[PDB]
């Protein structure tokens, strides 16, 4: 399945996974495209954060859906 | 008070000086948050998020938006 991420400035980004894949992973393949850490990221779909231990198929995602990607506020 | 700002845009039914269009997932319905040039990113963020009823979660994601316009990161900086 294809989400379509949402960047804060507005530039929404493809990103192609499983639906058996951990938001962790999801992470991890933006990490390696785009470049940005998923400690720092912070994905939010309709108003949940998505945690690591959870799939795209518990969070129900349909497909063709828009995310919200938000950088940290704080940093300790 | 001279926040009155000559491009003021209509929401709804109410004039604001900034009206950020944010989606939730789909296309309809989108939201709209008014945020004023005198007021605080998280403090507009809040008035928004008990005004339409959102997760505070939401708070964060739009007020790094309005941090990020007075911040100016996609403008140049600009702030001092």
């Amino acid at each position: 399945m294809q989400i379509f991420v949402k960047t804060l400035t507005g530039k929404t980004i493809t990103l192609e996974v499983e639906p058996s894949d951990t938001i962790e992973n999801v992470k991890a393949k933006i990490q390696d495209k785009e470049g940005i850490p998923p400690d720092q990221q912070r994905l939010i779909f309709a108003g949940k954060q998505l945690e690591d231990g959870r799939t795209l198929s518990d969070y129900n995602i349909q497909k063709e859906s828009t995310l919200h990607l938000v950088l940290r506020l704080r940093g300790g | 008070a001279n926040q009155q700002t000559s491009g003021k845009v209509l929401y709804e039914g109410k004039e604001f000086d900034y009206v950020f269009s944010i989606d939730v997932n789909e296309g309809g319905p989108s939201y709209k948050l008014p945020y004023n040039t005198s007021d605080d990113p998280w403090l507009t963020a809040y008035n928004f998020l008990q005004k339409n009823d959102l997760n505070p979660m939401f708070l964060d994601q739009v007020a790094k938006f309005i941090i990020d316009n007075t911040k100016g990161q996609m403008l140049g900086l600009g702030n001092p």
